[PDB]
């Protein structure tokens, strides 16, 4: 049996590199310790600064586009009028009977 | 598909020999000529489906 | 402040879905038009689709052809 | 290999360029205007 | 040709169970004559003797499947009073897959062969009830 | 046991994907196994050419 | 919509004269800007397979590619109109010429059409 | 250095410039949809003095 | 709408233009701003919806949806920063370039005012995650993973395009809005009830339904992080929107025909909850409780009420964020062992212990504490489900007792313990991992001081 | 041979397919497929071997049967009308006859035996001219008399050549049968629209012929006719490998792509005249040759497949022949989706 025992020629399989050997204070964004640092910076930046915290008070400050208020003045003057004068509060019809034509059964 | 380049350009390559009443030499008439001549006359311009039914 | 520097009022956005409404509607009118058309055209031939040629008449002979019965 | 650039080449494809530019814009002025004159519009 | 498939769709459904099987037979009959010439064509096995005993087992197996189907799906339909029921098709389909599978004698063929028959019965039934075309002739 | 193994790991993997898997290779083997002879090609194509004079009209 | 057999139809023409009636695509047109992204494209993958700088290989390659997909975009993009122009015109002629097979709906309010209601429960 | 750092950092107003083209593109799309501007049942309203369009 | 989908395709010349060692700033900071930019859709209306054109509408369905979307793709690329560190520029340049197709699509996916555009879509998103699943996994059974991935989904959603033409032949049109104003009732009838299959089981196989999830195992474990977090975080909801988009036409059938699927997806949530309880592997732990959760989703689909609704909106918003944070926490142990086993690093408390709170907050949210916003959605599922039938109580109690069982059996075996001696390459934990857990948790608890911005169209 | 007479032989090819084309008398139809016939051979037998001799001679045998059976099928329509316009085709199964030449010629199932087999036996270039030329004739001559076919027949032959193309290629390892498979497959698309949509037939002819070409052209770049052989195209065009990955995709119907558009169209087509299981069928059927193109990619360029010593010289040398039309190609067969209206154009 004269063969080698190798079934081709591999490159052996690299050690990982540890960024902290090279570099203390590594931040673990990149071997050059410049752009390391300046992608901390901007990560740190666009992600807390402005996004996380400007874009909370963005939403937060919202103005009332889903009328909430709205409804709720609105039916706090329905409810004043109806008690008033003293027509029972919501009708159980949404939509008024003498408008609608029922088909006649005569069955 | 087809590409009529005889009707654009006038030309009329294979057209004289599709049917039996189109300029015989000597004028010699096909066996059937009155009745090609009556069926093409009643299709012309009606289209293949009206002219079928 | 935000209402006033970043979006506009309701009747932008209303009027807007109207108009696309109106549009999609017609689309599908048309649709639906245009394939009963194609159907009938297909099943009758006296439109201007589905036209299968003929024979044209202008090969037609009309001359004396030496027998007097054609 | 060891080659110029060729300038016959060049002034070919950049006067190709520019007559097709010229041209689509000569005919796409001239379809507006036909379809202005048959549409009656101006 | 259609002559079978005539025949076979003029009987009702929940009458003439014997004719129903007959036809079905027959039609099981044809499909394996027909696999039987195409195997033949396409692989010659060994002589003339095998190749008339391989198709005559085809034909027995397909002929055997169709009688077995036809005969279940009449006589469920009968028996339940309920025609026009694409269930009686499936167990009508179920029990040619498992007479199949018995042919070939293997649980998992004939196991999976009911299932799918069965699937197929139905849905050919439901097509049938709601004029499903396979071949749909040019409408627009 | 059952939830992991046995449903997960075999049955649900049985019914659909290996199935598929068995019935595609077992087609993909009859359907591409032809020797190479014209005879046996040109006898399919009168079989055929028989079948559907025999069935289309 | 078979159209090859359409009645005054002259065989080998691109765009007939009364396509001219129609307006033009803008030269701005999106799809005139989409034929001539398909052109950088093109010149872009011409200059990868042949192994040149990708971007800045040949200028005047690219303009004549940017250049020749806009030109019969804009012709391909008038053919459509037309085609379509075509359709709808002989679309709206026949349901005009056959009013028996498109009669007039009539116009029945909610108020008096019963839909069966489907509760969720 | 203007006219170095350019060189670097031009790639650095493509999205900003793809935004503004964006909003761009959405008012222009905006300006195809007015067939019903002030034509609404609920918004049916008398032009100001010097006001020609409700909404732009 | 263009407003955000212009600077998305911007994102590619300026990623293909960056510097060799500038592409993973240029990029996170661009995709931040977008996001920032995508957060304005978030304001919506008790009206019918936001109707930018033709072609693209937005909703409170799918605003936030839009949001997680834009909002994933700066963690992806910081997560991918580090085991891409030994690559080519190209390569780096063309897996950011798929990220941002992906994302591109999935914006493009969420507005889609027609069903045929968004069926366009919807299977664009297939090519990008098949090139990354099959092209940057580590091991051998990707490619395997990726076949599966594929062919499930082309199994289901074939025959959807189907019945979409089919319908536009008879209604008309596929446009959202006309369909829902002019719907009609489906007739219980078989033509009716295979169109009804084939317009959900497309959409079913990718939550995944309980007899349909066999792909999401093998495509979670084999897939880089990056893709784990887009399959976990979106690439799940998209069935949830279509359901929720198309049931509209298929009422009053669903009735009937939600029986099978509400069956599957109740004993198949107790059925993968029992599963995660014997793992070996954490990913596989991840998908599996993934699975549960799209279960539960589907179980609110099809109950289809408004309470129902709003619980899976807010139920597929929570578990994108908590499965993406979990998938993150098992990336960064793998990163150090190398192995992707619960069972060999152990006792990483001691060793990292910021990463253990991490892991704490996660499992947390994951076993749906109140008042996280999964805690809303599993509440408000289970009482629209308790109003449908009450003996689907005794179910959902034995899903959260699991859950809280295997959460806690997973953060108790990976940091709590004594560390395994002969493991001595555990590192202190980077700013970035760091930045992104906080990243991916800082959201959730916003959103809880918020909660209506995430509870659908039916809020 | 002689690049004159190779230039006369594929214009005489050309002329073949036009007086086939623009004539409206059977008899010149016939004239210009025996045209066409007569010079394919020497094309398919440029490199001289034994093999290319087999394929045109099995070439030559079916279009030869096929050629006869077309004239026969004139000649029964002659003696049931003495018609020789090229119309609707007055007579039963002498359609049926003109059905199947045409369909051998077009090398539908169950006529599909002999596309592998020439294909495999002639080279690349022969392969890519036999796979999109060859099929304009027929194609444009079923298109004219499309009124006239038996709808049953049609589709079937149509449903069993996509089966057979989806199962066939499967097995394969060399590229040009999957190619010839593949070719099976989508005129097995082609035809089964043509009863309904003719522009929907020309549509995928089309789109086809640009994938298709798109694909040869890639196959003799890096010239591999083997998946080993394509296996090792990385390690010296990464890009070639790109493209070719993206054009696969593209075949497989997978939308966005350009190979989306013919399936797509036709499907709605055939939902407009109420056929629905035979589309979803089709779809069904078409995940088999997605199956195998993907395949094909894993083996291409999403794996890196061990390489060769001698390799390192391939790195020295550039190919000295361009194909021009091949970014043209790659653009056109990936990204038109988006300008799918223009099919009113009647293409
Ligand atoms: C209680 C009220 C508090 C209000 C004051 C404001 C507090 C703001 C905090 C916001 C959330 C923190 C962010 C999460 C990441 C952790 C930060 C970190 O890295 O720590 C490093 C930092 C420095 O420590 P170190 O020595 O450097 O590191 C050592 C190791 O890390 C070793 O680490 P460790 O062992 O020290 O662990 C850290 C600690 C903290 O770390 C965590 O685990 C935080 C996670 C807490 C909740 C987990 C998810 C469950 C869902 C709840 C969502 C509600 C959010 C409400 C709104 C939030 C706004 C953002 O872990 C815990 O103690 C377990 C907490 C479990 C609490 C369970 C009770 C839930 C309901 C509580 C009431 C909420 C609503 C009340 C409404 C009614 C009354 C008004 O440690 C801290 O600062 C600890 C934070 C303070 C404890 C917070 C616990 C409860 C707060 C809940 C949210 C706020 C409530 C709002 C008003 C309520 C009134
Ligand atoms: C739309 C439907 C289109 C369907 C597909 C179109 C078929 C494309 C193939 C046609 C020609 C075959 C070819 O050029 O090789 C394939 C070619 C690849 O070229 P290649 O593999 O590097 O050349 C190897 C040749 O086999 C090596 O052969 P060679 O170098 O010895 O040939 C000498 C050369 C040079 O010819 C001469 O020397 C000219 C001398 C004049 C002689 C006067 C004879 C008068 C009688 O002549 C030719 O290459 C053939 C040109 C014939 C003129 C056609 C009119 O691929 C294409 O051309 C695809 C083009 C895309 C479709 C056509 C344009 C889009 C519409
Ligand atoms: C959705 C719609 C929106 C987006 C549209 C998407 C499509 C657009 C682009 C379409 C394609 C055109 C260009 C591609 C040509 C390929 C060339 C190339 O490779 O790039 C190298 C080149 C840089 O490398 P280099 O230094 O020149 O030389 C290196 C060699 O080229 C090569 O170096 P090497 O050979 O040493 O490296 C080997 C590498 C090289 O191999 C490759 O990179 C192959 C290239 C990709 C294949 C192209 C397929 C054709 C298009 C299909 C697109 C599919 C989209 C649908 C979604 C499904 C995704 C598959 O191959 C590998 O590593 C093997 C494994 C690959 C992994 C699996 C393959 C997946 C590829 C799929 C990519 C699909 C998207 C491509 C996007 C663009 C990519 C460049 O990249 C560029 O610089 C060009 C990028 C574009 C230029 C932007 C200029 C515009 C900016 C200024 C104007 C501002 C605009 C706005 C105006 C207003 C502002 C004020
Ligand atoms: C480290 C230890 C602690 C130190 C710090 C001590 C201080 C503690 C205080 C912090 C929490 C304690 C609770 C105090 C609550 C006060 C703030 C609260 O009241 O405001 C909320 C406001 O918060 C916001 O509503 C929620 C935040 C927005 C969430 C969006 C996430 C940010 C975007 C980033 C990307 C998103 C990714 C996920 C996709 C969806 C509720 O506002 P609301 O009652 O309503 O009305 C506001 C006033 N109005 C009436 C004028 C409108
Ligand atoms: C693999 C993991 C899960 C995958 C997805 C599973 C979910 C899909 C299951 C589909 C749900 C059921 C399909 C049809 C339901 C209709 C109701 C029917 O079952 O009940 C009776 C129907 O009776 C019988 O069931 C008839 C059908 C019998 C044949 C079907 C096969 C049964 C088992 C097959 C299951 C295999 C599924 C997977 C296929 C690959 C009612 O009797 P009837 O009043 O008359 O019919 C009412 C309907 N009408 C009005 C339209 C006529
Ligand atoms: C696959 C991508 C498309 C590429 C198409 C090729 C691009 C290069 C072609 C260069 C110019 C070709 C145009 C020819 C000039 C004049 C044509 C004119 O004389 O012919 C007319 C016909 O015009 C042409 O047929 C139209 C060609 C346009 C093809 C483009 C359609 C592509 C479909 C959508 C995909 C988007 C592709 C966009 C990027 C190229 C008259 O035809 P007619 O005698 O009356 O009837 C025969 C046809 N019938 C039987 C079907 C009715
Ligand atoms: C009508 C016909 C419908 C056809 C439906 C096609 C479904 C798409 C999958 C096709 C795969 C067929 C090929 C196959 O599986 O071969 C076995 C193949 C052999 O491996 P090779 O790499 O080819 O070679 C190994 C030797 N060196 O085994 C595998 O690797 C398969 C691994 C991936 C399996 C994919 C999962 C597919 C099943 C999911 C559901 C889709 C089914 C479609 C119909 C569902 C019913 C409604
Ligand atoms: C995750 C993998 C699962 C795969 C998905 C399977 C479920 C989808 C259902 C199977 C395909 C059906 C597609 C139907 C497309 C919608 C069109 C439609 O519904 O119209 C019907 C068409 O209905 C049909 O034709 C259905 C025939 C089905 C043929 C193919 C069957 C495929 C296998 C079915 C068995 C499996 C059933 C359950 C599958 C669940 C998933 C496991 C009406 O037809 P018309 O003739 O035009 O109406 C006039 C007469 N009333």
């Amino acid at each position: 049996p004269p063969e080698p025992t190798i079934r081709l020629q591999e490159d052996p399989d690299p050690e990982d590199e540890n960024l902290y050997e090279k570099n203390p204070d590594s931040h673990g964004y990149d071997k050059d310790p410049i752009v390391d640092l300046w992608n901390m910076r901007v990560v740190f930046f666009f992600g807390f600064s402005i996004v996380l915290v400007l874009g909370s008070t963005f939403v937060a400050y919202l103005p009332d586009y889903r009328m909430q208020e709205w409804a709720r003045r609105e039916a706090e003057r329905l409810v004043k009028y109806r008690e008033a004068n003293g027509l029972p509060l919501m009708e159980s019809n949404c939509f008024d009977p003498n408008k609608i034509q029922l088909p006649e059964d005569e069955d | 598909p087809f590409f009529d380049v005889q009707k654009r350009l006038g030309l009329d390559l294979d057209r004289w020999m599709t049917i039996q009443s189109a300029e015989q030499p000597h004028k010699i008439p096909g066996r059937c000529h009155a009745f090609e001549k009556e069926w093409i006359e009643c299709a012309h311009g009606i289209g293949g489906i009206r002219a079928e039914k | 402040w935000i209402a006033r520097t970043f979006y506009d009022g309701p009747e932008k956005n209303y009027e807007k879905t109207m108009a696309i409404l109106q549009i999609e509607a017609e689309k599908a009118e048309l649709r639906l038009k245009e394939l009963e058309v194609r159907r009938l055209m297909r099943a009758r031939g006296d439109g201007p689709w589905y036209q299968y040629p003929t024979i044209d008449k202008a090969l037609i002979d009309h001359s004396p052809k030496t027998t007097p019965d054609n | 290999p060891h080659g110029s650039p060729d300038w016959l080449k060049v002034g070919l494809t950049l006067g190709t360029s520019v007559f097709l530019w010229i041209y689509l814009i000569k005919q796409h002025k001239e379809d507006v205007l036909e379809y202005k004159r048959r549409n009656g519009l101006e | 040709a259609k002559t079978l498939l005539h025949k076979y769709s003029d009987i009702p459904e929940g009458t003439e169970c014997h004719r129903k099987a007959y036809a079905s037979t027959s039609i099981g009959g044809a499909t394996g004559l027909i696999v039987s010439a195409y195997s033949i064509a396409l692989k010659p096995p060994a002589s003339f003797l095998e190749g008339v005993a391989r198709t005559g087992r085809y034909t027995f197996t397909s002929a055997a499947i169709g009688a077995i189907f036809g005969l279940t799906s009449c006589i469920s339909a009968q028996v339940r009073e309920k025609p026009d029921d694409p269930l009686n098709y499936f167990i009508g389909g179920c029990a040619g897959g498992l007479t199949l599978g018995a042919r070939t004698r293997s649980y998992g063929i004939g196991a999976a062969a009911c299932a799918y028959m069965g699937l197929t019965a139905a849905l050919v039934k439901m097509g049938q009830l709601e004029g499903w075309q396979v071949f749909a002739e040019p409408k627009v | 046991k059952s939830a992991s193994s046995l449903l997960d790991l075999i049955w649900l993997e049985t019914i659909l994907p290996k199935t598929t898997s068995f019935i595609q290779m077992k087609m993909s083997i009859m359907v591409s196994n032809q020797k190479g002879l014209i005879k046996l090609y040109f006898l399919s194509f009168l079989i055929t050419i028989m079948i559907s004079m025999t069935l289309f009209n | 919509t078979m159209m090859s057999g359409r009645p005054g139809r002259v065989p080998l023409q691109f765009l007939p004269n009364e396509a001219r009636s129609l307006p033009p695509p803008k030269l701005t047109d999106p799809r005139l800007v989409y034929m001539g992204f398909l052109g950088y494209c093109s010149g872009l993958i011409d200059n990868a397979i042949r192994r040149r700088p990708v971007v800045s290989a040949g200028l005047h390659r690219q303009l004549l590619y940017v250049t020749s997909f806009v030109f019969f975009g804009y012709y391909l993009l008038k053919r459509q109109d037309y085609m379509y122009a075509l359709r709808d015109h002989d679309m709206f002629a026949y349901v005009k010429s056959h009013p028996e097979d498109f009669p007039e709906k009539d116009k029945k309010t909610y108020g008096e059409i019963l839909e069966e209601f489907h509760p969720v429960r | 250095n203007v006219l170095q750092i350019v060189r670097d950092h031009w790639v650095h107003i493509l999205v900003p410039v793809g935004f503004v083209f964006g909003c761009y593109l959405d008012r222009r799309s905006d300006e195809k949809l007015t067939a019903f501007r002030n034509k609404s049942l609920l918004f049916k309203r008398e032009l100001r003095p010097n006001e020609e369009v409700t909404w732009k | 709408m263009l407003k955000i989908i212009i600077p998305t395709t911007m994102l590619l010349p300026m990623t293909w233009m960056s510097k060799h060692n500038m592409i993973w700033i240029n990029a996170t900071v661009h995709s931040l701003l977008i996001s920032l930019i995508s957060l304005s859709l978030l304001n919506q209306l008790g009206e019918n919806s936001l109707n930018f054109s033709l072609t693209f509408f937005s909703d409170s369905l799918s605003a936030p949806l839009l949001v997680l979307t834009t909002w994933l793709l700066p963690l992806m690329l910081m997560a991918s920063q580090s085991h891409l560190s030994k690559e080519t520029t190209t390569r780096k340049k063309l897996y950011i370039t798929m990220l941002i197709l992906l994302q591109l699509f999935l914006i493009m996916t969420f507005t889609a005012t027609e069903l045929i555009l968004f069926y366009i879509l919807f299977e664009a998103t297939l090519v990008p995650t098949l090139i990354i699943i099959t092209r940057w996994g580590n091991q051998t059974e990707r490619l395997n993973a990726g076949l599966y991935f594929l062919f499930y989904t082309l199994a289901g959603s074939l025959p959807l395009l189907v019945a979409l033409v089919y319908i536009q032949n008879t209604t008309g049109s596929l446009n959202f809005l006309i369909i829902h104003y002019w719907s009609h009732p489906l007739s219980n009838s078989w033509s009716n009830i295979f169109m009804w299959l084939a317009c959900i089981m497309a959409f079913m196989v990718k939550m995944p339904l309980y007899g349909l999830h066999l792909w999401l195992p093998k495509a979670h474990v084999e897939a880089p992080i990056a893709g784990s977090m887009v399959l976990a975080a979106v690439l799940l909801k998209l069935g949830g929107y279509g359901m929720m988009r198309i049931t509209t036409i298929l009422n009053p059938l669903t009735n009937y025909m939600a029986y099978p699927f509400l069956m599957l997806s109740m004993w198949g949530m107790i059925m993968t909850s029992s599963i995660c309880l014997r793992q070996t592997d954490l990913k596989s732990l991840i998908a599996y409780s993934s699975v549960s959760h799209m279960a539960l989703v589907i179980v609110a689909i099809m109950i289809q009420t408004p309470w129902s609704f709003m619980g899976a909106t807010a139920l597929m918003i929570a578990h994108g964020l908590t499965s993406s944070m979990l998938f993150c926490l098992a990336n960064t142990n793998y990163e150090r062992v190398h192995s992707r086993t619960m069972i060999l690093a152990r006792g990483l408390q001691t060793l990292l212990p910021l990463m253990a709170t991490w892991w704490l907050v996660a499992s947390l949210t994951n076993l749906a504490l109140p008042p996280s916003i999964n805690l809303i959605g599993e509440l408000f599922i289970i009482t629209a489900s308790f109003s449908w039938s009450n003996i689907t109580i005794i179910l959902m109690g034995m899903n959260m007792m699991i859950t809280a069982l295997y959460s806690l059996y997973m953060l108790i075996t990976t940091q709590r313990g004594k560390y395994t001696h002969h493991i001595n390459n555990i590192k202190p934990s980077f700013t970035r991992e760091n930045a992104l857990m906080a990243l991916h948790i800082l959201p959730l608890l916003l959103l809880t001081l918020n909660p209506k911005m995430i509870l659908g169209p039916l809020y | 041979m002689n690049p004159i007479i190779y230039t006369t032989l594929i214009m005489t090819v050309m002329s073949g397919t036009m007086l086939v084309m623009i004539s409206s008398h059977w008899l010149l139809i016939w004239i210009g497929f025996e045209m066409n016939l007569l010079a394919m051979i020497p094309v398919l037998m440029k490199n001289f071997n034994p093999r290319a001799t087999e394929a045109a001679t099995k070439y030559f045998l079916t279009q030869a049967t096929a050629s006869m059976m077309l004239m026969m099928a004139i000649i029964i329509n002659l003696l049931y009308s003495g018609q020789w316009t090229i119309t609707k085709m007055f007579n039963p199964v002498a359609m049926t006859m003109m059905t199947m030449a045409l369909a051998m010629k077009l090398g539908l199932s169950p006529f599909h035996f002999w596309v592998p087999e020439v294909t495999q036996g002639i080279s690349l270039q022969a392969g890519l001219l036999l796979l999109t030329w060859q099929k304009l004739a027929p194609l444009s001559v079923l298109c004219q008399i499309s009124q006239s076919i038996n709808p049953n027949l049609m589709l079937t032959m149509a449903m069993l050549s996509i089966l057979i193309g989806g199962w066939g290629g499967l097995n394969q390892t060399q590229l040009r049968k999957i190619m010839a498979y593949s070719s099976i497959a989508h005129m097995g698309w082609m035809t089964a629209v043509l009863p309904y949509n003719t522009t929907m037939t020309i549509l995928n002819l089309l789109i086809y012929i640009t994938m298709t070409l798109a694909m040869f052209m890639l196959l003799i770049h890096s010239s591999a006719t083997t998946t080993l052989s394509l296996s090792h195209t990385w390690n010296k065009m990464p890009v070639i490998t790109s493209l070719m990955m993206v054009t696969l995709l593209s075949m497989g119907g997978l939308p966005p792509l350009s190979g989306f558009m013919p399936k797509w169209m036709i499907i709605q087509e055939m939902t407009k005249n109420e056929s629905i299981i035979m589309p979803t069928l089709m779809a069904m059927t078409a995940l088999l040759n997605l199956y195998f193109y993907m395949r094909l990619a894993y083996s291409s360029s999403l794996t890196m497949f061990p390489s060769t010593n001698n390799m390192k010289m391939k790195w020295q040398f550039e190919h000295t022949k361009q194909m021009k039309l091949l970014p043209t190609m790659i653009v056109l067969s990936t990204l038109v989706l988006p300008m799918t209206p223009a099919l009113s154009s009647l293409n």
